[PDB]
């Protein structure tokens, strides 16, 4: 997080190289995310 | 001035219907029976037209109960059942009149649950 | 608790299983068939029995307004548990 | 004397009186047609001479407009012009005749 | 007060109905009836073949100048004996006022094309055609306007079913799209939703 | 076709380049909105108005929702009124900001359009926020409005609006003295004032004409008779003064707005009639008759008196209205819907008179069509 | 009250007139234009840098269905139908008996996304919170299939974003 | 935001306006994500007592259309549907733009 | 009503008269069609369309339905004289993509439930 | 039967037509056209693919939902074969190519392919099986590909006795062979002909119709262990065939004999083609080969059938290939060709 940034790029995730059995260096998806988390990012609550 | 047609009315070639559906459908003209969960009277006060049932099979992915009939749905409400009649005549599908079933007038008396020497009198309440 | 048939395909809660002799299993090949494995049956066995002392309890479901409608069980039948059925949760009088 | 009258298509008449009078004596002898009892000739003469009262006995435009209260003066003479030419069609169509037909047992039945 | 329920306009209403009165002394001859909606809403039924002379009237008279064509639509009541129910609502600014004026005809009786009042009768009856079956007489050009080309029916009428007796699909055998008759996956499921007892006593009626 | 607003097929008849004829023809979004709803019940016709004219979502469902209030003979609470008018005009203005942006881009401005559309997504925020769904809310309903709003929303609504009037203006910097601009849209589709009311043209395209009419001064609906606006109106009816009628309402609906803030009254959200309105969750799970109410609300909805009504709002469009008619049941019987761009299409071939493409371009862009509502 | 748009008129004073020939000959306005954009070019963008920054959300949000359960494990719904019966576009199929236990639980719960208006009175109707709307949105499939869930698929759904609907239910109960 | 005094006096130079004053990216300003638990007003017709419904019904409240004329069955003043609409005043606030 | 309001043609003579008028109009149209939709049908395979078209609403015996139904033909014809249509609609009026229905009582039994 | 494979509905896209066929090289003219028609029939179907899902795109709008499954498959694994065959009680055979990759051959694709999805289907328990081969298929034929249509129709007949053998003579449509390659010589000047195309006579059949009659011998009862010849009603001239092909796209025609030996040369020379060669020595052999005559077996008339003669349906085919010059010429304006009978 940076609350610097404006409101939208305050809060950025970078994604894992490997997921479960899947090579993700790359192909990284926005459905990654655990739930908990994705409250976070996608910022419906400000408690991490 | 203006012209007289004296034969009945038709306009089965104006509504668009297909053929088969025109010809091999026989709907229903009656008064809805009460529902008999229920002592209210009032959805039996109009006329009621629907059509004759027709195939429902089960869908192969999902298993919904599919159809092919497209009358299958469409019910009509008619005032009387002349006008159910007229309808049903100008539209050419065939048609199955029921008369209206209204109870008969019955003689009831909160006395006869205490008669002297009658059968009327009931054991508890 | 899943169960495998007879096909080796795997039964859900509502016990669906195809047929051995069944086409529609061909839709599950060289995929997989989307089978919870959590059993709601299995889960509300799994709690136990409250006891409170007295007569009529009422049960919400618990959170309040998150719960189920307040409803009330008479624990007077000894031979069984009151079960409200919104959830399935079972209570008793404390006999003996 | 003004430049526009703030409506596309509506030019400004130098002359409105001598037009607004014009245009109310020719409705009032069109009705001149339209049988005596007819509730047409009677409602719009009345206001035919109400309104062509105003403009004899006012000089000022804006005044006049004020009184009429039908918008600009040539808002108004466009209203005169459409009441002669409905007084025209009106003696044509007769109307004040008795009802053509009265409707079936039940037409306007509601709800049914 | 009553927070919950609307407010009534005895002004409104008593001007509406002098107005009402008004056109009705007027035109004899084709006002059949005239009404007054509770909630402040001007109606007048009149014979079909006065469409246009109380039309024009409602236009250019001085105290009834309705010089917008709000709307022009269709009401279908298959147990009438003229079914179709043709509805005009127009908009007097000068007046600050709104009225409604309902005639009737059936499936083969042609109404008289009001474009010579208001030039957006033009598509409204267009539309009333396409979807009614109403047939106006001087339009200047009637045709379809929402249905498919080569649309068979009217869909708006109560007898029309809702999901049609066609549907479209694009065929590889001719390498073009097809209409072939309707099959539904999911039948639409018919809900019977009317409770059996009567809700509004104001509204009953005589058994007869 | 890029200007043709997807859906739409014009068949037009052009000698050279110079316009003979247009025919549009229109149906290509016909989805038979009137019978699904005759179809559904009043409760479940609501999303439809939300679909209609999918830029003025909340000003749909309240039109639709003084048509079921004036049947039913019921009032919503004055804070739900407050609700729909202050977002009513939050509508109105991403409206605006389409039909404008939507307008230069078919002309050939395109940076005024992210701008705007920039400002857009802060008020989808806005609808998203106070209803969970970015542009169909489905929020206000018969009665008042669906949930109240969350304990920032307001100073949210307040921050975005102190922060906009630059972005009209930095608008106007592109397009209103720009030479280009004035000779695209001057003197492009006249329409007279006469023509306009025979051809039945409401809202913008009247009030650029000349004419000195708008629904929300003349015939005020839920509390736009509290509030202090001016109206645009236009002097040479072309395109060039209807776009600036449109920014100045955009100014306006911006001074509504603040007023609304300012002028935020308390109480409850929706009639305080559960045969209705439905009740709270609270009540629904601890009350019997609210539980019944909740169960007959959700499954056969109330009934509505029998009779028909035609009510019209100032949608940012023009005048929208429905005409309905009820049998007395829970379902509505007849819903027709008076959409202004049906009318102004209808009329786009007189205004195209003695014009060529790309003036038949700027006069569709002027004329602000949305086939949803054409075509319903 | 209103007012005009375009009704002012320009001075023909001489120094009027020179300002208007030097702005017809010097295009000023024109000027003007590209200074504002430029002024737009060495502004800060708006743009997020998905997928690694995702948009503002709220808890109302309306996104991906699913299924929920009591804490003890059971599942919440009681094969009411108020869903299936609000529901506009007629997406839900419901199908329910008595259960082995005697609750009364579905079935078949079948919700068609392809067919969903997403409009969320299905959660407004359930009386126990048992069908809600959860806040996943990214679920686009390469199959139609794939978009015709089932119960199985709903209940999975549930378990796998029962935390953060429940938190998501926690902060927007009490408008409710 | 942040960026550069020169970068911020060359947009304020080209276009004419303090940027800072009024911009169009959201920097810490909004309302926190995260709010106190609220409480709503309940309603005007939550009491106790003498609040029966008869008495606040308002669907029965409708009535069926009066019916002004029907054919079925001095001087009067022509009339209009209601007074002329009064002129609409120029506003104080900017007559003209 | 006795007194029926008639559309046009009064009698069934005009009326008559007006479906023949059609005809022609509908007869010398088919090789346009053919020529400009690009179809794969023969001229006489359009003709041959268009008299059944008119022979199946043969039955008619009244004059305002006979009037309805060559407004509905005019109409069917300015939308294929205009190129409105496409060849989807030209081609829907054959039905080619439907397996032929059986009619007899036998075929209809085997097949299913209908009638 | 099973529940689940009583027909119900009424034939059409929605509805259960109880047919449950792997069709073998769908992604094909043939291919395509046949789960076409299934598919609005309204049959489940199978397609196994060998080639990228990209190719397969256009199946998918040929069924309703869950109708159309693809599996990927190996024509040289009896795993893939027995896995995409389990479930199905229709089993057609369509692979087959005109030239020789390096992977695969003629013995490849029309013996050891055919021979084990026959003998794999027969294990599966498949109710039906449709083998479709050639009807100049002979086992001392000059052509690679008839004699390995031969062998494998005997190998076929062998491992699946209760098989459907279908002998199309030569294939017609819009997708086609035929047609096409007669319709492509324009690029190369004239037309070579061996002899002149004076001592070849064959009588093309439509695809249509060969579809059509693969789908009726599904649902004929009594057409189990069969062979069933498909050709089309007239028999013409190889000569007045191209001739007629050129007629009707309007492009001159400039014949000249070319030596049979000369011809199988160019041919040679056109088969380097790593890609789909344009043509091939087997291909010029199986042009120069005159179509049998085979009264014995069964045909479309006896699928109930009536086959639709080529002067009716070449207007499909061979309107895409006219300039802007002839694109508007109606299917009347050119005579029919003269036949042979
Ligand atoms: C260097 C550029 C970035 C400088 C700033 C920096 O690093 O910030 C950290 C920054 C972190 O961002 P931040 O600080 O959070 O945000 C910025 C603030 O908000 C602050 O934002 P701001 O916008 O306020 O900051 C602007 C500030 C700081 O920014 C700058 O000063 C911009 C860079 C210099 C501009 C002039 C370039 C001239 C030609 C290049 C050679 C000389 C300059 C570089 C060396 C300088 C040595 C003293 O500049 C000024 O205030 C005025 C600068 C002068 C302006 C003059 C008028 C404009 C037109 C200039 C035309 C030049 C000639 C034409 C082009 C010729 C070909 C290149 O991260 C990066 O920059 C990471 C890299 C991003 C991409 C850089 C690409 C450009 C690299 C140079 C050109 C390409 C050469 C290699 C090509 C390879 C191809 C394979
Ligand atoms: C409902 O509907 C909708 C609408 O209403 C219909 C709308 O309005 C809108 C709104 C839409 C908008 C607002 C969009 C418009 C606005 C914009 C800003 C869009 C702007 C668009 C553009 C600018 C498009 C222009 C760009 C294009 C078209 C891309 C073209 C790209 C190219 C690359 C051109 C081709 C160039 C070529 C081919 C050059 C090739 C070079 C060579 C061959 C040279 C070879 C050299 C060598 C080989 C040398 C090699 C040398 C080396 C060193 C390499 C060696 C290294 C090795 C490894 C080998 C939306 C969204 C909508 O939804
Ligand atoms: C003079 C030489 C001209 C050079 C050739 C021009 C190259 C273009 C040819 C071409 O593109 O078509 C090849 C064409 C079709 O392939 P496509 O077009 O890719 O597929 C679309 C089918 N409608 O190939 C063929 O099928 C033609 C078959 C060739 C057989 C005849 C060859 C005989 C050679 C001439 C004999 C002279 C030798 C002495
Ligand atoms: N067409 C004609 O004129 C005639 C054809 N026939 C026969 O009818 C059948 C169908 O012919 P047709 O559709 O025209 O030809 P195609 O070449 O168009 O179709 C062949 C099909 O088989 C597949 N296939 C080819 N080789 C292999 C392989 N090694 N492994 C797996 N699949 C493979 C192809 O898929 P992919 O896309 O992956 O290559 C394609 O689906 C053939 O058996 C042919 O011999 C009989 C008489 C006349
Ligand atoms: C307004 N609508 C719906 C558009 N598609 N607009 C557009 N400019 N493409
Ligand atoms: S969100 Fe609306 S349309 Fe979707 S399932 Fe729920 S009730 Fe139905
Ligand atoms: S409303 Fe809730 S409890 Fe009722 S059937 Fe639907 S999901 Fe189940
Ligand atoms: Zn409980």
């Amino acid at each position: 997080e940076d609350n610097k940034q404006f409101f939208g790029r305050h809060r950025w995730v970078i994604y894992t190289t490997e997921m479960n059995g899947r090579d993700t260096f790359w192909d990284v998806d926005g459905s990654m995310v655990p739930p908990e988390w994705h409250r976070w990012l996608h910022c419906m609550t400000d408690d991490p | 001035q203006l012209i007289a047609v004296d034969e009945k009315l038709d306009i089965t070639t104006l509504t668009g219907v297909p053929e088969e559906h025109i010809k091999t459908r026989k709907v229903r003209i009656f008064v809805p029976a009460r529902n008999n969960m229920q002592s209210g009277v009032n959805n039996t006060k109009k006329w009621k037209m629907e059509f004759d049932t027709r195939e429902r099979w089960e869908n192969p992915l999902m298993g919904w109960s599919s159809t092919a009939d497209p009358l299958s749905n469409l019910v009509l409400t008619f005032s009387t059942k002349e006008d159910a009649v007229a309808f049903a005549e100008k539209n050419g599908w065939s048609f199955d009149v029921e008369e209206r079933k209204v109870p008969k007038p019955k003689s009831k008396s909160y006395g006869a649950n205490f008669s002297w020497n009658k059968r009327t009198r009931v054991s508890t309440k | 608790g899943v169960r495998t048939s007879p096909t080796g395909e795997k039964v859900t809660h509502t016990g669906q299983a195809y047929d051995d002799g069944d086409y529609r299993r061909v839709r599950f090949s060289d995929r997989q068939k989307e089978v919870n494995e959590n059993f709601a049956i299995d889960l509300i066995a799994e709690q136990p029995v409250s006891e409170v002392g007295s007569r009529v309890i009422s049960c919400d479901g618990g959170g309040g307004a998150l719960g189920h409608p307040r409803v009330y069980i008479n624990l007077d039948k000894e031979t069984k548990t009151g079960t409200c059925g919104y959830c399935g949760l079972q209570f008793r009088q404390p006999h003996h | 004397l003004k430049k526009t009258t703030g409506l596309v298509g509506l030019a400004v008449c130098e002359t409105p009186h001598e037009r607004l009078k014009i245009l109310y004596t020719k409705i009032l002898d069109v009705l001149g047609q339209i049988p005596k009892n007819a509730a047409y000739r009677k409602y719009t003469e009345q206001i035919t001479n109400e309104k062509l009262g105003m403009v004899k006995a006012e000089p000022d435009v804006k005044k006049l407009e004020e009184q009429l209260q039908g918008g600009q003066i040539e808002e108004v003479i466009l209203q005169a012009e459409n009441e002669l030419s409905l007084a025209r069609k009106m003696l044509r169509w007769k109307p004040w005749e008795p009802l053509v037909e009265e409707p079936p047992a039940n037409q306007w039945k509601w709800p049914i | 007060t009553r927070p919950t329920i609307r407010p009534r306009n005895d002004v409104v209403h008593k001007q509406l109905s002098a107005f009402g009165q008004y056109v009705a002394e007027i035109l004899p001859k084709y006002v059949q009836q005239v009404q007054v909606s509770c909630f402040n809403e001007l109606e007048i039924f009149i014979h079909p073949d006065g469409v246009i002379p109380v039309l024009t009237f409602l236009r250019d008279h001085t105290n009834a100048q309705f010089k917008s064509l709000a709307d022009l639509t269709a009401v279908d009541v298959p147990t009438r004996q003229n079914r179709f129910e043709i509805v005009y609502n127009l908009l007097s600014l000068r007046f600050n006022s709104r009225i409604r004026v309902k005639t009737y005809t059936d499936e083969l009786t042609p109404i008289e094309s009001s474009v010579t009042v208001y030039k957006a009768a033009n598509w409204y009856e267009r539309e009333i055609w396409d979807m009614f079956g109403v047939f106006f007489a001087n339009h200047p050009d009637l045709r379809r306007i929402l249905t498919d080309y080569g649309f068979e029916g009217h869909p708006f009428r109560k007898d029309f079913p809702l999901s049609g007796y066609v549907e479209l699909r694009y065929d590889d055998e001719v390498k073009r799209v097809v209409a072939e008759p309707v099959e539904l996956a999911q039948e639409f499921r018919k809900f019977d939703l009317n409770s059996p007892w009567e809700a509004f006593p104001a509204y009953r009626q005589p058994p007869e | 076709h890029p200007a043709a607003h997807g859906v739409l097929r014009l068949v037009m008849e052009l000698s050279g380049e110079m316009v003979r004829k247009c025919d549009p023809h229109i149906g290509l979004l016909h989805r038979g909105t009137e019978k699904l709803i005759e179809y559904k019940t009043y409760l479940q016709a609501l999303p439809y108005f939300d679909r209609l004219d999918y830029v003025s979502m909340m000003c749909n469902e309240q039109a639709y929702s003084l048509a079921v209030e004036k049947l039913l003979n019921i009032q919503p609470p004055p804070r739900a009124q407050w609700i729909r008018v202050l977002f009513g005009e939050i509508t109105r203005l991403l409206n605006h900001i389409m039909a404008v942006t939507t307008h230069a881009l078919d002309i050939g401005a395109m940076t005024p359009f992210f701008w705007m559309f920039e400002e857009r997504e802060k008020m989808f925020e806005f609808y998203e926020r106070v209803s969970g769904a970015r542009m169909h809310a489905a929020y206000i309903r018969p009665g008042g409005v669906h949930q109240d709003l969350p304990l920032g929303l307001l100073d949210d609504i307040y921050e975005f609006s102190k922060n906009f009037s630059f972005r009209i203006d930095e608008l106007e910097e592109m397009l209103t003295n720009n030479r280009i601009w004035r000779n695209r849209t001057v003197d492009i589709g006249v329409v007279t004032a006469e023509d306009a009311l025979n051809y039945g043209f409401s809202g913008v395209m009247l009030r650029g004409s000349g004419i000195q009419w708008d629904l929300r001064k003349t015939q005020p609906y839920d509390v736009y008779d509290q509030v202090e606006f001016d109206v645009p109106i236009g002097s040479r009816g072309d395109c060039y003064d209807r776009y600036l009628c449109r920014v100045e309402e955009m100014r306006q609906s911006l001074r509504i707005i603040s007023q609304c803030l300012n002028k935020m009254p308390p109480g409850e959200i929706k009639v305080d009639d559960a045969k209705v309105s439905p009740p709270k969750r609270a009540e629904m799970k601890t009350s019997m008759e609210s539980l019944i109410h909740h169960f007959k609300l959700y499954t056969e909805g109330y009934q509505v008196p029998p009779g028909a009504t035609y009510t019209a709002i100032e949608a940012p469009k023009g005048e929208f209205g429905v005409y309905l008619v009820s049998d007395g049941s829970s379902r509505p019987y007849r819903c027709k819907i008076k959409a202004p761009g049906f009318a102004h299409l209808a009329g786009l071939d007189k205004m195209s008179k003695g014009h060529m493409l790309a003036d038949v371009v700027a006069i569709i862009g002027t004329q602000d069509i949305v086939f949803g509502e054409v075509d319903r | 009250t209103y007012k005009f748009v375009n009704m002012r008129e320009p001075s023909m004073d001489m120094k009027s007139v020179t300002d208007r020939a030097a702005q017809t000959l010097l295009w000023t306005e024109l000027v003007r234009g590209l200074g504002m954009t430029l002024s737009y070019l060495f502004r800060e963008p708006a743009t997020i840098n998905y997928p690694f920054e995702k948009g503002p959300l709220s808890p109302r949000f309306r996104g991906e269905h699913a299924l929920r359960r009591y804490p003890s494990g059971e599942e919440r719904c009681i094969a009411c139908k108020l869903c299936e019966a609000v529901c506009p576009a007629q997406a839900i199929t419901i199908e329910a008996e008595p259960r082995a236990d005697g609750s009364r639980r579905t079935t078949r719960y079948d919700i068609d996304m392809t067919k969903c208006i997403y409009c969320g009175f299905c959660q407004e109707a359930c009386p126990v919170d048992a069908i809600v709307e959860g806040p996943n949105f990214e679920f686009s499939t390469e199959t139609h299939e794939e978009l015709l869930y089932n119960k199985e698929k709903l209940l999975n759904n549930g378990d796998k974003w029962e935390a953060e609907i429940a938190a998501n239910i926690q902060a927007d109960y009490l408008y409710r | 935001a942040s960026a550069t005094r020169v970068i911020q006096l060359l947009r304020n130079w080209a276009s004419g306006r303090d940027l800072q004053a009024k911009l169009q990216l959201r920097y810490q300003e909004i309302s926190k994500r995260t709010q106190p638990p609220p409480k709503l007003p309940v309603g005007p017709s939550h009491k106790l007592s003498n609040n029966y419904y008869c008495t606040r019904d308002g669907r029965r409240e409708a009535m069926p259309p009066s019916i002004v004329m029907s054919s079925q069955k001095t001087e009067k003043k022509a009339v209009t549907p209601a007074p002329p609409i009064k002129r609409w005043e120029l506003s104080k606030d900017q007559p003209y733009l | 009503g006795t007194s029926v309001k008639p559309i046009f043609s009064r009698d069934m003579n005009e009326a008559k008269r007006r479906v023949r008028e059609l005809y022609r109009a509908w007869y010398r149209e088919v090789p346009n069609t053919v020529h400009l939709f690009q179809l794969d049908i023969s001229v006489k395979q359009g003709r041959d369309k268009v008299r059944e078209m008119f022979m199946k609403n043969a039955h008619v015996t009244d004059p305002r339905v006979v009037d309805l139904l060559v407004i509905k033909g005019k109409m069917e014809l300015e939308e294929t004289i205009n190129v409105w249509k496409q060849r989807t609609h030209i081609m829907r009026f054959f039905h080619e993509t439907e397996a032929p229905r059986p009619t007899d009582f036998l075929s209809k039994f085997y097949v299913g439930h209908d009638p | 039967l099973h529940h689940a494979l009583i027909p119900h509905g009424k034939g059409g896209r929605s509805s259960v037509s109880g047919i449950v066929a792997t069709v073998f090289g769908a992604t094909g003219f043939l291919g395509r056209y046949v789960v076409n028609h299934l598919g609005r029939m309204g049959s489940q179907v199978i397609v196994p693919y060998r080639c990228e899902p990209y190719d397969t795109m256009h199946l998918r709008p040929m069924g309703d939902l869950g109708q159309i499954i693809f599996m990927e498959w190996n024509g040289k694994d009896k795993d893939s074969i027995r896995k995409v065959v389990e479930h199905s009680n229709v089993v057609i055979n369509l692979v087959g190519r005109e030239w020789e990759t390096k992977n695969f051959d003629f013995e490849d694709v029309f013996v050891k392919i055919p021979h084990a999805i026959a003998q794999v289907s027969k294990e599966a328990g498949v109710e039906k099986l449709i083998h479709i081969s050639h009807l100049n298929a002979d086992i001392k034929s000059p052509s690679r590909y008839l004699r390995s249509k031969a062998v494998g129709e005997k190998e076929v007949r062998a491992a699946f006795p209760e098989a459907t053998i279908i002998k199309p003579s030569d294939i017609f449509g819009r997708e086609d062979r035929f047609l096409n390659y007669f319709a492509s010589m324009r690029w190369f000047g004239g037309v070579p002909l061996i002899s002149l195309g004076k001592e070849t006579v064959k009588q093309p059949v439509y695809i249509v119709d060969v579809s059509k009659g693969i789908i009726n011998a599904i649902k004929d009862p009594d057409a189990k262990g069969k062979t069933f010849a498909f050709v089309g009603p007239n028999r013409y001239l190889l000569f007045d065939l191209v001739q007629y092909i050129f007629a009707v796209a309007y492009r001159p025609f400039l014949p000249y004999p070319l030596p049979h030996f000369a011809y199988r040369w160019v041919g040679r020379l056109f088969e380097v083609s790593p890609f789909e060669p344009w043509t091939t020595r087997d291909k010029v052999e199986r042009v120069h080969m005159s179509d049998m005559t085979l009264p014995h077996l069964p045909g479309l008339e006896d699928l109930g059938i009536q086959a639709t003669p080529l002067e009716l349906k070449a207007i499909e085919v061979l309107r895409r290939h006219r300039t802007y010059r002839w694109l508007t010429s109606e299917m009347e304006d050119v005579k029919p060709a003269k036949t042979v009978n």
